[PDB]
Parts: C-alpha cells; sequence; structure tokens
RNA sequence: GACUUGGGCAAUGUGACUGCUGAUCAGCAGUCACAUUGCCCAAGUCUCUU
RNA sequence: GAGACUUGGGCAAUGUGACUGCUGAUCAGCAGUCACAUUGCCCAAGU
C-alpha cells in the first residue's frame, strides 16, 4: 500500500532533486563529495581530502541554541583550492554517522 | 582473499607429489576484483587472458578455489562435489552454498 | 643508491639460501663465534661475527620520536638485508638474524 | 598586487633577475638537444634506447673535438634519457672548448 | 572577470584566447588582412602596373 | 613496536568510520594487514600454508 | 648535578601550551658546546631560537598529533602512576604502621 | 521505437560482475536482442550523456551490476518512464542502504504512474541470521520492493 | 465462601532494535605512469637547389 | 621545388602497468533502547 510503503521510506533525511530532473541522495553525499575532491588538485602532489570534524557542546550551544542539546553536528572544512571556505555544519542528527 | 592463493599454491604442489591425484585434479581459484596476481615468481608480465570461469566450465578445471563470489546463483556445469572449508557464517551463505 | 642491486643470482623463491650457500671457511668460524658464550658483549659478539663473514656495518641513525635512538643497520652485501632497533637491541637482533641465516 | 607601481615590480624582478639576464644575453640558452645538433662539428651519434625494468638508457658517441667519446644518458623515459645524454655530452664538449 | 574559477579553466580559456584562430577570426572581420605585405615582390612575373 | 616510530613524512589523517578513534598512516596500516594476513593463514591452515 | 638549561625549563613551565607539543627530538638537536653546557649554564641565544622555532615546526610536522610526555615528563620531574598503585601504596602504609 | 518516441528498455540488475556476466550470456542466447553489458572492471564512466543515449539507442536489454545503474539512473540519463521492466537478480540484499533499496526508493520520486514492472528474483529471502520473525523480513521486502 | 474484572509493586528472563570499535567481503570512482605504432601544425640543420 | 634530420605545439589511439579514494553488506566485541514472557506480592472493585 501507499501508506505503508511512505511510512517505510519517507521518514529519513529527505532526497533533493533539481529543477532538470536529476536526483541526489543522502548516501551518495559523501561520494559525490569525495568523487569531486578528486577532480580538483591540479598535481599529483597536492592531493587533499575534506576534513570532517564533530562539534563540542560548547560550540553547539554557541552556534544552535538549546535545540542541539544531546545531538550531534559534524563541521566540515573544504580544501582551499575550492570555491568553500566556510566550514559548512550539518543539522543536530541522532548519531555522528547521520 | 590469500587463502585462495595459499590453498592454490599447497594444492599444486600436493597434486604434483602424489601419484594418483596427479592427472584427474586441475586446480584453480578466484577471489574479487584487485585480483591478486595468480603467480609466485614476482614476474613483471604475465601473457594470460583467458578467465578462470571459462576454464571451470569448459572442463579445463575441475576443482575451483572461490571466496564469496562463486556462492550467489553462478550458473555451472552439473557439480559433483562441493567443500566448504571454512565454517559457514550466514544463513543465506549456507542457503546458496548448498 | 648503494644499495638495492641484486647480483646474488638466485631465484626469490630460494634466495633466503644466501648465507647457506658460502664457503665453509667463513661458515664454521662464524658459527663457532656466535656459539661463544664468553663474549664481552652483545656488540662486541656482533662485532666479531660480522667481521667473521667479512661484511661490512653500516649503522645510522633514523628518525624517530622516541628518546632512544632509533638504529637501523644496513650489511652491504650483494644480499640486500637491513636490520633496525633501538641501539640496545640492535645488536641482540643481528646476533639473532646470523644464528637464524648462517646454518 | 601591493605596490600598485608597475616600476617598483620592475626594480625588484630587476634585482632578482640581473645575474642571469647579464649572463642570458651574452650566452642565449637554447635548447641541449638542439644546440648539440646545431653544433655540427660535433656529429653526435645517438644509438637507439633500450629499456631495463622501468628506467631506460640511451647511448651516445660524438666527436669531442679530438675523439668520438661515448656517453650514456639513464632516465626513466627514451626522451629523459636522451636529454641527460645530451646534456652530458654537451658538459664534455663544453669542457674540452676551454 | 572570473575571479573565483579555478585555474586550470583560466589557463584553459586564456589559451583560446590566445590561440592562433581567434586571433584569425577577430582580423577577418576587422578587414585588416586584406593589405598585408607577404608576396615576394617580383614586379616583371607577379604585379600589374596601375 | 619497531615500526610504530618510524617517523615517515607528514601523511594523511587517518580516523575511525565516527571519527573518533585514530589510526595509523595507510602504509604503516597496509604493511600490519599483511603481516596479520600471514599470522592468519600460519594459525589456521598450517605451517606448508605460510 | 646536571640540569636542563636554565632558559628553556623557563620556557618549559611558563607556556604549558607550548609544552605539550615538545619532543624528545628538539632536544636531540640542542647539541650545546663546552661553554653553554659548563660556564654559561644555557644554551645562546641563537641556539633558543632554533629551538624555539624547531618546536614550533614541531607542531605542525609529522609530529603534531602525537604525545611526546612518555618521554620528556622526567626533565621537568613528572611521572606516570596508575591508580591501582597510588591505592596500594596508602594501604601498604596502613600495613606496616600495623 | 526510438526513445524519443517513448522508446522502453529493460534493466537486469546483479549484485557481482560475473554473475552479471552470466545472466547477460544467457538473455543473450535464449532471446534475438543485443543486449548491453556495464560493469566497472572496464570503466563505464567515459560512456557520456550523448552516447549513454545513442548505446541506449543501440541495445534493448541492459544487464551489469546495481552500482552502474544506480548511477545512471540518479544522473538522470535515462528516465524511469523510458523503462518498462526492471529485473532485480538476488533481490534479498535489498536491505538498509544497499543499491537495491536505494533504486527502489529513487522510484518513488518519479511520478508513480510511470513506474516499470518491478520482478525481484532470488532462492532466499532472509538476509542475515535474523531467521526468526520471518514474517516480519517478508513485509519489509515487499515494502521494498512493490509487490 | 466461591466467581469475575482491573490495577500496582516486584524480581527471573526472552525477543529484537539501534550506537561505537575492530575485522572480513563485495561493490564504484578519480587518476598516473608508460612501450608501441600513427596524424596535423611551429621553428630549426643539410643534400639538392643555387 | 624535391627532400632527409631534430626539438617542439599537439591530435590520435593499440597496449600494458601501477597508484589513490569511496560506498555497501556480513561477523565479532561493547554500550544503550524498545516491547514480550515466567514466578510472586498487594490493592481496587462487582455479586
Amino acid at each position: 500500500e501507499l501508506y505503508e510503503i511512505k511510512g517505510h521510506f519517507q521518514d529519513d533525511i529527505d532526497p533533493f532533486t533539481n529543477e532538470n530532473g536529476a536526483v541526489l541522495l543522502p548516501n551518495n553525499a559523501l561520494a559525490i563529495l569525495h568523487r569531486y575532491c578528486q577532480t580538483i588538485p591540479t598535481d599529483a602532489f597536492g592531493f587533499v581530502i575534506p576534513w570532517f570534524h564533530v562539534l563540542q557542546e560548547d560550540e553547539r550551544d554557541r552556534i544552535f541554541g538549546v535545540s542541539a542539546k544531546g545531538k550531534h553536528v559534524i563541521s566540515i572544512n573544504m580544501p582551499v583550492n575550492c570555491m568553500l571556505r566556510d566550514t559548512i555544519y550539518s543539522d543536530p542528527m541522532d548519531n555522528v554517522k547521520t | 582473499r590469500y587463502t585462495c592463493k595459499c590453498i592454490y599454491g599447497l594444492l599444486l604442489n600436493y597434486i604434483q607429489s602424489t601419484p594418483e591425484l596427479r592427472n584427474v585434479l586441475t586446480p584453480q581459484f578466484m577471489v574479487g576484483r584487485n585480483n591478486i596476481s595468480p603467480d609466485f615468481e614476482s614476474v613483471l608480465e604475465r601473457k594470460w587472458q583467458k578467465s578462470a570461469i571459462q576454464q571451470f566450465r569448459d572442463g579445463n578445471a575441475n576443482l575451483m578455489i572461490c571466496s564469496s563470489v562463486l556462492e550467489e546463483g553462478i550458473d555451472v556445469q552439473a557439480c559433483n562435489h562441493v567443500f566448504i572449508l571454512d565454517p559457514v557464517k550466514t544463513f543465506n551463505m549456507y542457503v546458496q552454498s548448498k | 643508491e648503494a644499495g638495492s642491486v641484486d647480483h646474488t643470482g638466485m631465484r626469490l623463491c630460494d634466495r633466503h639460501n644466501y648465507f647457506k650457500n658460502f664457503y665453509p671457511t667463513l661458515k664454521k668460524e662464524a658459527i663457532e663465534a656466535i656459539n661463544s658464550d664468553e663474549y664481552e658483549s652483545s656488540k662486541d659478539k656482533a662485532m666479531d661475527v660480522m667481521s667473521s663473514l667479512k661484511i661490512t656495518p653500516k649503522i645510522s641513525e633514523v628518525e624517530s620520536s622516541s628518546l632512544v635512538p632509533l638504529l637501523s643497520v644496513e650489511l652491504n652485501c650483494a644480499f640486500d638485508v637491513v636490520l633496525m632497533a633501538k641501539e640496545t637491541d640492535i645488536y641482540d637482533h643481528i646476533i639473532d638474524y646470523f644464528r637464524t641465516m648462517l646454518i | 598586487l601591493d605596490c600598485r607601481d608597475l616600476q617598483r615590480t620592475w626594480e625588484v624582478i630587476f634585482n632578482l633577475f640581473e645575474p642571469e639576464l647579464q649572463e642570458f644575453t651574452r650566452k642565449v640558452p637554447i635548447n641541449h638537444i638542439r644546440q648539440l645538433v646545431e653544433h655540427k662539428h660535433a656529429k653526435p651519434v645517438f644509438s637507439s634506447p633500450i629499456v631495463e625494468g622501468e628506467t631506460v638508457m640511451v647511448s651516445c658517441q660524438f666527436t669531442c673535438m679530438e675523439k668520438t667519446i661515448k656517453v650514456y644518458g639513464f632516465g626513466s623515459n627514451k626522451d629523459q634519457a636522451k636529454l641527460s645524454a645530451a646534456k652530458h655530452a654537451l658538459q664534455q664538449l663544453s669542457k674540452c672548448d676551454a | 572577470k572570473y575571479s573565483d574559477w579555478n585555474e586550470g579553466t583560466l589557463t584553459e580559456v586564456k589559451s583560446k584566447l590566445v590561440s592562433n584562430r581567434n586571433l584569425l577570426f577577430c582580423l577577418i572581420d576587422a578587414d585588416i588582412p586584406k593589405t598585408l605585405n607577404t608576396i615576394q615582390f617580383t614586379p616583371r612575373y607577379t604585379w600589374l602596373p596601375p | 613496536v619497531s615500526l610504530d616510530l618510524m617517523n615517515i613524512g607528514v601523511q594523511p589523517i587517518r580516523r575511525s568510520k565516527s571519527l573518533q578513534c585514530l589510526r595509523d598512516p595507510s602504509k604503516k596500516s597496509f604493511v600490519k594487514q599483511l603481516f596479520n594476513d600471514f599470522l592468519y593463514q600460519m594459525k589456521e591452515y598450517g605451517i606448508y600454508a605460510a | 648535578g646536571i640540569s636542563l638549561p636554565h632558559n628553556v625549563l623557563a620556557l618549559w613551565r611558563e607556556n604549558p601550551e607550548f609544552a605539550k607539543i615538545i619532543g624528545p627530538h628538539n632536544l636531540r638537536d640542542l647539541a650545546l658546546g663546552d661553554e653553554e653546557s659548563l660556564v654559561k649554564g644555557n644554551c645562546s641565544d641563537i641556539n633558543y631560537n632554533r629551538f624555539v622555532e624547531g618546536c614550533r615546526a614541531n607542531g605542525q610536522s609529522f609530529y603534531a598529533g602525537a604525545d611526546f610526555s612518555s618521554e620528556v615528563n622526567f626533565c621537568v620531574g613528572l611521572v606516570t602512576i596508575p591508580n591501582k598503585v597510588i591505592a596500594d601504596t596508602l594501604e601498604a602504609l596502613l600495613g606496616v604502621i600495623v | 521505437k526510438p526513445i524519443e518516441s517513448g522508446g522502453k528498455r529493460a534493466l537486469f540488475m546483479c549484485n557481482t560482475v560475473e554473475l552479471a556476466r552470466q545472466q547477460a550470456m544467457a538473455v543473450r542466447r535464449c532471446t534475438n536482442f543485443k543486449v548491453g553489458f556495464y560493469v566497472g572492471e572496464q570503466g563505464v564512466d567515459d560512456w557520456t550523456r550523448g552516447m549513454w543515449s545513442d548505446e541506449i539507442k543501440k541495445n534493448q536489454v541492459l544487464v551489469g551490476t546495481a552500482q552502474v545503474f544506480l548511477d545512471m539512473v540518479t544522473q538522470t540519463y535515462v528516465a524511469l518512464s523510458s523503462l518498462s521492466v526492471v529485473i532485480i537478480d538476488e533481490c534479498h540484499h535489498g536491505t538498509g542502504h544497499h543499491p537495491f533499496r536505494e533504486f527502489m526508493r529513487l522510484f518513488t520520486i518519479a511520478n508513480q504512474t510511470k513506474l516499470p514492472r518491478v520482478v525481484g528474483l532470488t532462492g532466499v529471502l532472509i538476509k542475515g541470521n535474523e531467521i526468526t520473525n520471518v514474517a516480519t523480513k517478508l513485509k519489509e521486502l515487499e515494502i521494498t520492493y512493490r509487490g
């Protein structure tokens, strides 16, 4: 049935689709990011990977308010050659993997 | 994976030593990709191109060493014997191996 | 490189027989020395055994985070061989290596 | 970008470049094997490269103004060995042309 | 112009800009190459009097 | 125990799946993996297998 | 009668965050001369600057992310004792008094 | 009929490369169709968009490992409506974030009326050693695969 | 005094589900080096040309 | 003009070789959460 299928699937992190029908899936986000990072190094020496980091409770408070209490957040630092230098943070998830 | 190569070499030596198994048996081995070199001589090049599965199906090799790859749905000639050398771990592994 | 040159002429499946296939002249006196217990110290025993086989030493200090220096030894013989440990153990390590190989 | 004065940047560049500017104006550097060919008196006779392992050797015999000196170039590529042998022959010819 | 581009794309588009064909195609509709002095001047065999 | 003190040059930092436990650089881990697999072979199948 | 140089001891005790990154290798570099060791009692100014810069690089080179306290603790008089031993010494004191 | 005129193709997913190759050979011998073959061993990434298009215009049946087809569909070289059926060999692996279950998740994103027929194949229904309470496992599987 | 219902407090367990670590295996991607023979341009030295 | 020879800018591929990175599943250990079963105790009622 539609009800059981929707309840079984559409309860985890939502997927994303762009204006051209392309679909981005949460499980493939890490693979996409690592693949993109492998293309950017201009030389065989300058290979660099994203820097994942987990924020501490004082940082969690200072950034998210009380809403982040008891939930993990992951900060990711993009390599210098890329456009990003804003250290994107994740929403407070029940576990560090999520 | 390395167990496949090791037992393949041991079986080669044991078959070649015995007078009975010398002619009847012909071992061959497989693992997944990242295919380990099937030789022990550390030679820079190997000219062989025929796949192990073809040698097995065609009757060239009648004693196949395999690891968690030949277990799932692999159609073959009528195999009179199957040996599970390591203890079975999972229900589906037992079912498909049988 | 001063090393890494393989001219022993033995197959890699049997290159370990290099020390076994020397002339008995070096081997008998070397094993007599390595079996001798009166030696003043492990370092002295190692040096005397190594000189017995006419094999020249080469000891260098490998960089390390350990306070006790981490020293490597190269034998410079045709057989590419290198051993390394703490300098308190490198000599006894050489003792063990040549005890195992020389038969 | 800091000074925003072309004259200042020119002064810095000249201070960095003066020895090489003086040396190269007196003697213009050119491609080494092209230089050796343009030195037709040497008549560099390069033999065909041969490869052992992953390293390639190019042997050359050239008239070093009194003798057919033989030199060997070693490199990871045939052109690399060609260039090495050419440069070594050039330096030997320069030393003889004292 | 493209301040935030990766350097590889910047040098590729530079090579395209400084490419011979681009300079050509600029000069054709610049209407200049009609007047270039390129022939080895020989009046007896490769020129017409006014 | 000797190799843990090798002091190879700067290497990429390796951590566990959830990123709290540290791991040895890829080369040291690879050598250790090979030796551990050989030890497993020797323990399980015999001396000739080793 | 032997101690560390007084200047480096003052640096070690007054700068705990810089203290935590000091490694034994940096002490091996301080091959002080006869004058420094015997008469002056501490390393020269140039040696002091070399040490501080070497340790600053130490905090960022391969040595970063490691803990050197297990080897340099004895220099400043620090030692690590298990909790079991600390309990047992008190309890044995009660024993000896009884 | 061509894709631009609404042409449809048939997928035949698999979990291992050798199994995919054997099933491709079986389909090739048992049918007259010119079946494709797509695995990561030889490399398919260079089979770019335009030549994805001429490949799907060339082949009727695509037999290959799960991840290649998953990457194809997520990047939307081919629409789900451009498929008539989707056959998944060894469907008992479709749990968690495995590419089979990921593909079936991707199904719900597209229009429900355009979804192809899904035919899972298996000789076993239980994945792990949780062989007790088989009914919950069957309901989970029959929710994953839409049948 | 049977009968019925309900609730609460206990202990003794079971069935699973996640989280972390390690190991095993399958599954994808980005590369790089480099022998081999080809093709189109740029500039060179020489025979010839002259 | 005919040409040989070299460095280039490349365009191609037929090889072949090695490197690096990630996903997923399984097992083991540990930690924690859901429900459920068993032996009791006590209470609330109605007749």
